[PDB]
C-alpha cells in the first residue's frame, strides 16, 4: 500500500574510499630461474593470469593521485626487501683500514682529474694470525684524504660499516602486479586526458593491476609507462613553487649508455668464508663513462612539452630549462642502475635551451660511485660488486621531474630546472591510475512488501 | 604573479570588540594563512589552511572564507593583539595590517 | 539479458545500474568476500581482517529479522522524512551509489528500529506460542 | 534451457525474390536474436546482432523484424550466393542455441 | 588477425578429443570479447558448445554434453581448448572458434572467426 | 525504565538482575563478541581464538533447533529432577549467575538431549515432506 | 544398533557404509571441522585456512535453501543423466566413496541450477509477500 | 516515540493558593516522571524524581502524586516566585518528551 | 563546580551550528551521569535533543531532528558538544547542558546543569 517497508539488501555493490594493506603478484617467467637470485621470490605468490578487468557504466568516480595511498605503502615495501635482500650477506667490518695509495698507471693531463685510485692495504686471511698485503683499484667519490705521504680512508667509516651485495642477486627489476585482498577492489581510470584529479567518468574495476616495475631515478624516470597520445604535465598544482611538476610523454627518448672500462673481477678472502670482491686490472683503454641520447627525438619531445607546458602560462611566455642548482650528489645527476653498477650522470647538456613563441648525437659525462646511501639512511651502504665487461644497455626515457624557479614581477620567462629529490614520484607516474575501495554492503531501500508473521 | 590587498591597512581601535580583517587574492581556491607579529619580535602562525589555528594560541582567533575573499575574525579584542596582521600565500605576503590603540 | 547483449554481470559489474537491475546479481558480490619473513603477519592479517568484517555483518544481518537470507523484509514501516521520493524513480531512475548518499545520514536510526522491531517480534513469537 | 524452432527448412528460389524466414522461441525473450549467414565449409558470417541493427561489411539488402518471441528475416534482392545456411540464435539465458537450420 | 586451429582429427571412440585456438595479430588478453566453441557435423544442424567472456571466471557450457565436454584458456601461449573426454560418433564434425562482440560495451571490435577444423571419428 | 531510572543497560550491565530483566538486553552481550615484531603473533592469536570461540558457539547452536534465532524455543519437556524449582522464583527472584551454579551437574545431558531431540525432528520432517 | 553390536560412531566412522547407514551419523563429521619463533605462523595460518574453507562451506549452504540447516531439501527435480539408477540401489548399496567418484562429472552444474532456483524462488517469496 | 500532554496550560493565581497540574501519555509508563521548574531566562530547576520523592534543596511545599499515566502536581501554599513555567518529562523510552507548557 | 558553556550564535542558515559545554571544578570522567542537550526557542516549549551516559557509547537522540544533529564528547578536553548540520530558522533558541543523577546508582549527585546560550539564525 502506501505504507512502504524497509527491506535489507545484502551485496549491494557500493564502495567507500579507505586505507588497507595490498598483497605481491609476480609472474611464472621469475620462478624458472629460482631461490633469491632476484628478490621477492620467497615473498609472495604468482599470479592468475590475464587480469579480469571489467569497465562500469554511467559512474563517475573522483579520483586523486596526491593525497592517494598504496605509493606509500611501495615505498615502505621495496625498502623492507631490499633489507630483505641485504640481511643474509656478508659484513664488511674489516676493510676499514689505512691505506696506501696512489694513481692508477695512466698517463696523466693536468685538466682531467684522475677518476682511479690504485690503492693497497693490509688485510686479514683466513687464518687470524696471517695477514696479507692486497691491492685494489677504487673510485674516487669513494676515498677521502686522512691527515709526502697521502694515506686514505674509505668514506663511510666514519659513518658506518657496511654491507657488500651479493653477486648472487641481480639488480634489474621484475615488474610487481600488486593486487587486492578480500573484501576490497581496486579501481582504475581510463581516460586519455585526465591530469590527476576530480571526477574520472570512464572507470574500470580490476583484479590486479598491470606491470609495474619499480625502478630507482631521480631525474628522468625511465622504462615506465607511457601516455595514450598526447603528451601530458601533472602536478599537485603549478604555482606552488615546491611540488614538483612531473611530465609524462608518449613517444619515448632511446637512451644508450655505457661503460667502456674494462674490469676483472678479483675475489679476497677476508677470514672463513668472507669472499670480499674488488676491482683487479684495468685492460684496454681506460675512458669514462658516458650516456649518449640522440638529437632529433630530443629536440622534437623538447618541442612537444614546451607546447603542453605553455597552456598553463599564457601563449606570449619564454621557456627555457637550465640544469640542476645545487645540492649533493644524488639530485644534480640523473642516476640510474644499469645491469648491476650504479651511474651518476651530469645532464646539464640535455636541459640547456630557450624557446620563443613563434648520425647526430649528445654525448654526457658519467661517473661512477660504489658506496651508495640508498634512501639516504644513516647506517646503511649497500657496496656494489664490480661486473666484467664493457657494460652497455639501453632504455627508455619517458617522464622528466620538473621543479620552477620562483619567477616574479611580470617578466615572462620563467625557468624550469630538473631535479627529482624526494624518490616516491618516480612510482607516483607509475600508480597514478588506481584507487582501493572498500565494499559496504547491506543497502537499505523500501519497498511494497511486508513479512508475514 | 599572484598580488595581495588587505582591507584595512592602518586601523585604530577600542579592546573588547571583534574585528574582521579581509584579504583579496587574485585567483581563487587558494590555501589561505595567517599570521600575528609583533615589533621586534619572532612572527609566529595564526591560522593554516583558511579555517584552523594552531596549537597553543587562543580560541578568540578564528578564519573564515573562500573563493577569492578571505575573513579574519577575532572577537573580545585583549589586550595582548596590538601588533601587526599579514595574510599571504606560499611566496608572496600582505602589506601589514595594523591595529593600534585608541 | 546475457552474453553478446548484456550489461556485465561481473564482480561489481552493474554498480551503475539502477537498482532494479541489481536487484538480480546479488550473490556476486556476496561470494567475493571471503576468498583471497614479516609479510606472513601482514598477509595473516589481511585475511582475518577480512572474515572478522563478514562475520561481524553476518552477525549484525542475523539479529534482524534474517538469518542468512540474502533478501529480507521486516516489519517496520518506511518513513516519508528519509527519502520523499516514490518509488519508480528510485526503481526506475536512481543508482545504488547515490542511494547510498541519500541515506546517509539515516543511518543508524533505521538499524535501532529494526533491532526493536525484530526484538519485539521475537518476545511476541515467545509469548504467542508460549500461551498455546 | 529454451529451445529455438525455425520456418521453413529447405527452399530453392529465383533471383531478385525476396525470401523470409521466421523462427519462433519457448520463452519471450523480446529485444535478443543475432542472425548469422554460413557458406559451405566456411565459417558464418554474421548478418546482424539484437535483430534491428546491421554489422558493417554487409548491405541493406538484409533485414530482420518481429518483436516478442516470433522474428522475421527478408532478404529483398536475392544474389546468387544466398545458396547457403542461416540461422538465428538466442542469448536470453545461458546456453545459447541456434536455429534448426534453413536449406536456401 | 587470423585466427588459427590445430589438432588433428583421426582417433579411436571414448577417448582424448582436444582442439586448440590461438590468436595471430593480436592478443586474448584484450577485454569484453565472447569466445565460444560451436560445433556442426555435415548433414545435422548447428550445435551449441561453449560461450564465455574475454574478462572474466565464469564460463558456461551446453547442459546436454556437460559432462564430455570442458573448456580452457590461457594468455602464457594465447590458447583456447576445448577437451572432451568419451567421445562418441556423434562428435565427428567440423569445430569453430569464434570471437564476438558485446555489443553494450564494444562499438569498435571485429567480429572474428576459426575457419573450422573437421574431426573424424570412426 | 531507560535513562535517570534505570537498570543499567551496559555491557555486561545487568548480570545480578532477575532473569526476567535479563531477558531483554540479550543483543548487548552477543554483539560485543567479536570486535576487539612478536606483539601481532599475540594480538593475531587472540583475534583467531576469539573468532574460532564465536563460530564453535554458531555451530553449537545451528546443530539444535536453531539457526541464529537468539530466543530459541525445542521439542523436548524439562525435567524436576534438574531443578526442581517453581517458574516464579526463577523468573522472579534469581539471578543467572546463580542459575549456572545450580545447574553445572546437569550440564551435557541437555546437550545431547538436543542433538536427538533436533535430529528427529529433522528425520521427521524430512519424511513428512516425503511422503506428501 | 549401539554398543557391543555397533558399525562404529566414530570419526568419519561409518564411511564405507551404505549411504542410508550414513544418513544418521551427521553431525560428527561437522563438529569436527573447528577445533584444532617460526612455528606459531604455521599453526595460525593452518587454523585460519579452516576456519576460511568452514566459512566458504557455510556461505555456499546458505545461499543455496538452506542456512544451516545440515538436511536440506529444495525445488530442482533430478535428472536421469547424472546417475541412471534406481532410489534402492544408492540408498541400499552403495557407499558415499563410490558415489562421489560416479556423481564427480556432474557437478558444478547442479550447484548452478540450485543457486537459480532458491533466486528464483527467493524473487517468488519477494513478490508474493508483496502483493498482499 | 512517547508523545506527553500537560494541563491546563496559562494560570494566574493569587498568593498561599495550592495549583494542581496534571500530565497524561501515550502509553503506560507506571512509575517515570520527573518534574522540573524554569524561571525567566534561568536553567531549570529539578522538582524532583520519580513523581513520589523530591530532591535536596528543595522544600515540602511541592508534591507529586498519581500512578500509570496520569500524574498530577500539587503545590499547597504558593510563593511569589511561582511565576514560572513548569514541566514533566518522561524517562520511559529513548526519546525523553517534556510536557507541553504550563504558564503559572 | 561549574558547567561553563561557549559558541557564539548569530549565523546564516544551512550553517555549521556548534556548541560546547565544559565543566570546571570537576571531570567528565565520573560515572553514572546523564548528559543531556536540550533546547528552548522562546515563545515555545521546551525540545529535547541529546541525552547519554556518562560512561558507556551508545548514543540516542530525538528521532524528528536526527538528520541535522550529532552529539560528541572527549575528556582530553571535558568537552561535551552539539553539531548541527543545515540548519532552519526554527533554532534561534536557548540550549542547555545539563548532568542528572541516574537514580538507581547513585544517591550523592550533583544535579548540574548548563546556563543555557542564545542562538540567533536571521
Ligand atoms: C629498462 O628496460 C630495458 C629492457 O629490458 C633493460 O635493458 C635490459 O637490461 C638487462 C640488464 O640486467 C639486460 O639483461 C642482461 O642481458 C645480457 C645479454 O643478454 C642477451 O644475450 C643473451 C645470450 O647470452 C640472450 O639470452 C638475451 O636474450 C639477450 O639477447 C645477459 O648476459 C645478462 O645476463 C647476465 O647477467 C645477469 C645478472 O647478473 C645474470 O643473472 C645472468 O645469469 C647473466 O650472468 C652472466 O654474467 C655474469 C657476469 O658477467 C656471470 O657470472 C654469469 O655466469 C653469466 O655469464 C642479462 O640477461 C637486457 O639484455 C637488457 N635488454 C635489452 C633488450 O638489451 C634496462 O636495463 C631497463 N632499465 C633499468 C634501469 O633496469
Ligand atoms: C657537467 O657537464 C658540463 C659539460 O658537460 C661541465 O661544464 C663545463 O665544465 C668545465 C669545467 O670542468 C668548465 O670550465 C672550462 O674548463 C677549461 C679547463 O681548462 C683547465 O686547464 C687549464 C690549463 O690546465 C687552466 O688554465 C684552466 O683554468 C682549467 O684549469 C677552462 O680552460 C675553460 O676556461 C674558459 O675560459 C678561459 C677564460 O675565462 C679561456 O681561456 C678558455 O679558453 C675557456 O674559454 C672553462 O672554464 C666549462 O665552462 C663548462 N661548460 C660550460 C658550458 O659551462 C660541468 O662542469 C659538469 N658539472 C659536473 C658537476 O660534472
Ligand atoms: C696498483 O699498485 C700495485 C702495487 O701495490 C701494482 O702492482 C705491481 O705492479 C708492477 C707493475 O706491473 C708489478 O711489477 C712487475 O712484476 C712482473 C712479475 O713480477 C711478479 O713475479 C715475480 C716472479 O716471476 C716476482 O719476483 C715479483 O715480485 C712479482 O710477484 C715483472 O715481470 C715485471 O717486469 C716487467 O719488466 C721486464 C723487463 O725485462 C719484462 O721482461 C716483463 O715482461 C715485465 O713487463 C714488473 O717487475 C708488480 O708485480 C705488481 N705487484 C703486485 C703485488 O701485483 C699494480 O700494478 C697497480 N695497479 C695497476 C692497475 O697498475
Ligand atoms: C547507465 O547505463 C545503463 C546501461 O545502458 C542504462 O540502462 C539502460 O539504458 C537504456 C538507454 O540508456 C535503456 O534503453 C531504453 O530505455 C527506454 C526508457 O528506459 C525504453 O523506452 C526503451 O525501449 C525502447 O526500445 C524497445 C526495443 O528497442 C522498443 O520496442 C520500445 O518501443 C522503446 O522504443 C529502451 O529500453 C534501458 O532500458 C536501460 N536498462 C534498463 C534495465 O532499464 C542506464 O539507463 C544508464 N543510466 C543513466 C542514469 O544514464
Ligand atoms: C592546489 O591547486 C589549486 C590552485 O592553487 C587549488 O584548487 C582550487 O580549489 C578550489 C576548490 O577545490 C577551486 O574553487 C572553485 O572556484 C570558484 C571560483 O569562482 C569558487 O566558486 C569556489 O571556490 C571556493 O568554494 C568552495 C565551495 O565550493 C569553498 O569550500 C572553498 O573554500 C573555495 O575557496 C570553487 O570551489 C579553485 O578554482 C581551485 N583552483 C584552481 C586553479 O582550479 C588548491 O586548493 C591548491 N592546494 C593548495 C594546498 O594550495
Ligand atoms: C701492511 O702491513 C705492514 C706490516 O705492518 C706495514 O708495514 C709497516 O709499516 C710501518 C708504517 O706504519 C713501518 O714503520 C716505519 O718504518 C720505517 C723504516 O722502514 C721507519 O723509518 C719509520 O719511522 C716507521 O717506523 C714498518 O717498518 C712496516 N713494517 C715492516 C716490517 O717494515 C705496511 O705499512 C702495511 N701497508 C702496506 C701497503 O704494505
Ligand atoms: C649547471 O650549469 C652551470 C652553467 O655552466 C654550471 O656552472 C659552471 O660550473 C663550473 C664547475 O663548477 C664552473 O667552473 C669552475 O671550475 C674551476 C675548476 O676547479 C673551479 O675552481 C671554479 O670554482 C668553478 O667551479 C663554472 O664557472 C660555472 N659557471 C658559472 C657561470 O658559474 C654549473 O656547475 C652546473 N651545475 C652542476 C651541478 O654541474
Ligand atoms: C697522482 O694523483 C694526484 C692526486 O691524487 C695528482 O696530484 C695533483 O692533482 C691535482 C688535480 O686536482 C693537480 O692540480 C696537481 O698539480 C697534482 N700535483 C702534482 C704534484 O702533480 C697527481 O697529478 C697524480 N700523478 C702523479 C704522477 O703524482
Ligand atoms: C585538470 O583538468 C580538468 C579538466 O581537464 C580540470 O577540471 C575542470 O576544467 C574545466 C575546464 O577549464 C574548468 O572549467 C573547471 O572549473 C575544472 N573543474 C575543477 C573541479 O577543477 C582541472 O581543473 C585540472 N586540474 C589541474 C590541477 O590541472
Ligand atoms: C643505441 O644502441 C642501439 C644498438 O645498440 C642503436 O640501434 C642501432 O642504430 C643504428 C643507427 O640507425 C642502426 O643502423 C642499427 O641497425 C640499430 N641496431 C639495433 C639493434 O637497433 C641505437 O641507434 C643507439 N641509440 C642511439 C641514440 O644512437
Ligand atoms: C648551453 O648553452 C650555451 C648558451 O646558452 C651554449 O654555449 C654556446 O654554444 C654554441 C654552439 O656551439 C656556440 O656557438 C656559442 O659560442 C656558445 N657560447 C658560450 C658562451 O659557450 C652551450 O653549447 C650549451 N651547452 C650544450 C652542452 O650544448
Ligand atoms: C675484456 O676483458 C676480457 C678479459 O679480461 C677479455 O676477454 C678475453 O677475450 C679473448 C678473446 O679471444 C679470450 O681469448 C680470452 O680468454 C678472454 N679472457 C679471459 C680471461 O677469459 C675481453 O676481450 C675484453 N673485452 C674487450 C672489449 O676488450
Ligand atoms: C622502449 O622503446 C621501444 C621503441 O622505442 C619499444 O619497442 C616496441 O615495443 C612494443 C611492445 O613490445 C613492440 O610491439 C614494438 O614492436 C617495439 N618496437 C620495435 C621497433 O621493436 C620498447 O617496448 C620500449 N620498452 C622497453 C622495455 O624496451
Ligand atoms: C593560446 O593558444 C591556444 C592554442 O594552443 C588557443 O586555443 C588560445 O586561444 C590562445 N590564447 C590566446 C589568448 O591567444
Ligand atoms: C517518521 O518518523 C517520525 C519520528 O521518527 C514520526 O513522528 C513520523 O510519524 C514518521 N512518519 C511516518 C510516515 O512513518
Ligand atoms: C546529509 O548530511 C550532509 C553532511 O553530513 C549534508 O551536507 C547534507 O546536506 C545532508 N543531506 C541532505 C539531503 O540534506
Ligand atoms: C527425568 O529423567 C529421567 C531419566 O532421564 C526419567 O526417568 C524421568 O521420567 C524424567 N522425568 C520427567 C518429569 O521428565
Ligand atoms: C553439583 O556438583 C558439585 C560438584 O561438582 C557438588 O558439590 C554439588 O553439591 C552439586 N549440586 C547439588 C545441588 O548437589
Ligand atoms: C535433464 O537435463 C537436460 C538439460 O539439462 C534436459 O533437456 C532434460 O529434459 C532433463 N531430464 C530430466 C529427466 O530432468
Ligand atoms: C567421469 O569423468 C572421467 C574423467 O574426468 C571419465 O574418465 C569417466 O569416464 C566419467 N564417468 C563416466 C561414468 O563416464
Amino acid at each position: 500500500a502506501e505504507n512502504l517497508w524497509v527491506t535489507v539488501y545484502y551485496g549491494v555493490p557500493v564502495w567507500k574510499d579507505a586505507e588497507t594493506t595490498l598483497f605481491c603478484a609476480s609472474d611464472a617467467k621469475a620462478y624458472e630461474t629460482e631461490k633469491h637470485n632476484v628478490w621477492a621470490t620467497h615473498a609472495c605468490v604468482p599470479t592468475d593470469p590475464n587480469p579480469q578487468e571489467i569497465h562500469l557504466e554511467n559512474v563517475t568516480e573522483e579520483f586523486n593521485m596526491w593525497k592517494n595511498n598504496m605509493v606509500e605503502q611501495m615505498h615502505t615495501d621495496i625498502i623492507s626487501l631490499w633489507d630483505q635482500s641485504l640481511k643474509p650477506c656478508v659484513k664488511l667490518t674489516p676493510l676499514c683500514v689505512t691505506l696506501q695509495c696512489t694513481n692508477v698507471t695512466n698517463n696523466i693531463t693536468d685538466d682531467m682529474r684522475g677518476e682511479l685510485k690504485n690503492c693497497s692495504f693490509n688485510m686479514t686471511t683466513e687464518l687470524r694470525d696471517k695477514k696479507q698485503k692486497v691491492y685494489s683499484l677504487f673510485y674516487r667519490l669513494d676515498v677521502v684524504q686522512i691527515n709526502s705521504n697521502k694515506e686514505y680512508r674509505l668514506i663511510n667509516c666514519n659513518t658506518s660499516a657496511c654491507t657488500q651485495a651479493c653477486p648472487k642477486v641481480s639488480f634489474e627489476p621484475i615488474p610487481i602486479h600488486y593486487c587486492a585482498p578480500a573484501g576490497f577492489a581496486i579501481l582504475k581510470c581510463k581516460d586519455k586526458k585526465f591530469n590527476g584529479t576530480g571526477p574520472c567518468p570512464s572507470v574500470s574495476t580490476v583484479q590486479c593491476t598491470h606491470g609495474i616495475k619499480p625502478v630507482v631515478s631521480t631525474q628522468l624516470l625511465l622504462n615506465g609507462s607511457l601516455a595514450e597520445e598526447e603528451v601530458m604535465i601533472r602536478s599537485e598544482n603549478i604555482t606552488n613553487n615546491a611540488k614538483n611538476i612531473l611530465v609524462q610523454f608518449n613517444t619515448p627518448v632511446q637512451i644508450n649508455c655505457t661503460r667502456p672500462n674494462n674490469n676483472t673481477r678479483k675475489s679476497i678472502r677476508i677470514g672463513p668464508g668472507q669472499a670480499f670482491y674488488a676491482t683487479g686490472d684495468i685492460i684496454g683503454d681506460i675512458r669514462q663513462a658516458h650516456c649518449n641520447v640522440s638529437k632529433a627525438t630530443w629536440n622534437e619531445t623538447l618541442g612537444k612539452v614546451v607546447k603542453q607546458l605553455r597552456k598553463h602560462f599564457g601563449n606570449n611566455t619564454i621557456i627555457r630549462f637550465a640544469n640542476s642548482s645545487g645540492g649533493d650528489l644524488e639530485v644534480t645527476t640523473h642516476s640510474f642502475n644499469c645491469g648491476g653498477e650504479f651511474f651518476y650522470c651530469n645532464t646539464s647538456g640535455l636541459f640547456n635551451s630557450t624557446w620563443i613563441s613563434n648520425n647526430d648525437s649528445i654525448t654526457l659525462p658519467c661517473r661512477i660511485k660504489q658506496i651508495i646511501n640508498m634512501w639516504q639512511r644513516i647506517g646503511q651502504c649497500m657496496y656494489a660488486p664490480p661486473i666484467q665487461g664493457v657494460i652497455r644497455c639501453v632504455s627508455n626515457i619517458t617522464g622528466l621531474i620538473l621543479t620552477r624557479d620562483g619567477g616574479s614581477t611580470n617578466s615572462t620567462t620563467e625557468t624550469f630546472r630538473p631535479g627529482g629529490g624526494d624518490m616516491r614520484d618516480n612510482w607516483r607516474s607509475e600508480l597514478y591510475k588506481y584507487k582501493v575501495v572498500k565494499i559496504e554492503p547491506l543497502g537499505v531501500a523500501p519497498t511494497r512488501c511486508k513479512r508475514r508473521v | 604573479e599572484i598580488v595581495l590587498t588587505q582591507s584595512p591597512g592602518i586601523l585604530s581601535l577600542s579592546p573588547g570588540e571583534t574585528a574582521t580583517l579581509f584579504c583579496k587574492a587574485s585567483q581563487g581556491g587558494n590555501a589561505m594563512t595567517w599570521y600575528q607579529k609583533r615589533r621586534g619580535q619572532v612572527p609566529r602562525l595564526l591560522i593554516y589552511d583558511t579555517s584552523r589555528r594552531a596549537s597553543g594560541v587562543p580560541d578568540r582567533f578564528v578564519g573564515s572564507g573562500s573563493g577569492t575573499d578571505f575573513f579574519l575574525t577575532i572577537n573580545k579584542l585583549d589586550r595582548e593583539d596590538f601588533a601587526v596582521y599579514y595574510c599571504q600565500q606560499f611566496e608572496f605576503f600582505g602589506l601589514g595590517s595594523e591595529l593600534e590603540v585608541h | 539479458a546475457v552474453g553478446i547483449g548484456a550489461v556485465f554481470l561481473g564482480f561489481l559489474g552493474a554498480a551503475g545500474s539502477t537498482m532494479g537491475a541489481a536487484s538480480m546479481t546479488l550473490t556476486v558480490q556476496a561470494r567475493n568476500l571471503l576468498s583471497g619473513t614479516v609479510w606472513g603477519i601482514k598477509q595473516l592479517q589481511a585475511r582475518v581482517l577480512a572474515v572478522e568484517r563478514y562475520l561481524r555483518d553476518q552477525q549484525l544481518l542475523g539479529i534482524w529479522g534474517c538469518s542468512g537470507k540474502l533478501i529480507c523484509c521486516t516489519n517496520v514501516p518506511w518513513n516519508s522524512s528519509w527519502s520523499n521520493r516514490n518509488l519508480s524513480e528510485i526503481w526506475d531512475n536512481m543508482t545504488w551509489l547515490q542511494w547510498d548518499k541519500e541515506i546517509s545520514n539515516y543511518t543508524q536510526i533505521i538499524y535501532g528500529l529494526l533491532e526493536e522491531s525484530q526484538n519485539q517480534q521475537e518476545k511476541n513469537e515467545q509469548d504467542l506460542l508460549a500461551l498455546d | 534451457d529454451i529451445q529455438m524452432t525455425q520456418s521453413p527448412s529447405s527452399l530453392s528460389a529465383s533471383v531478385g525474390d525476396r525470401v523470409t524466414i521466421t523462427c519462433r522461441a519457448s520463452q519471450d525473450i523480446k529485444n535478443s536474436l543475432s542472425w548469422y549467414q554460413q557458406k559451405l565449409g566456411k565459417a558464418p558470417r554474421r548478418l546482424m546482432h539484437h535483430s534491428s541493427t546491421l554489422e558493417t561489411g554487409v548491405p541493406s539488402r538484409f533485414s530482420g523484424s518481429g518483436y516478442g518471441t516470433e522474428f522475421t528475416l527478408s532478404i529483398n534482392s536475392l544474389q546468387p550466393e544466398d545458396i547457403a545456411a542461416y540461422y538465428c540464435q538466442q542469448y536470453e539465458d545461458f546456453p545459447l542455441t541456434f536455429g534448426g537450420g534453413t536449406q536456401v | 588477425v587470423q585466427l588459427v586451429e590445430s589438432g588433428p582429427g583421426v582417433m579411436k571412440p571414448s577417448e582424448t578429443l582436444s582442439l586448440i585456438c590461438a590468436v595471430s595479430g593480436d592478443t586474448i588478453s584484450s577485454p569484453y570479447y565472447f569466445w565460444s566453441w560451436v560445433r556442426q557435423p555435415r548433414g545435422k544442424g548447428l550445435e551449441w558448445i561453449g560461450g564465455l567472456y574475454s574478462n572474466t571466471m565464469d564460463v558456461y557450457y551446453n547442459p546436454s554434453l556437460q559432462s564430455r565436454v570442458t573448456i580452457s584458456r590461457d594468455t602464457s601461449k594465447n590458447h583456447f581448448s576445448l577437451k572432451v573426454t568419451s567421445v562418441t560418433d556423434t562428435d565427428t564434425a567440423v569445430y569453430y572458434c569464434a570471437r564476438e562482440r558485446v555489443v553494450a560495451h564494444n562499438y569498435y571490435g571485429l567480429d572474428l572467426w576459426g575457419q573450422g577444423v573437421a574431426v573424424t571419428v570412426s
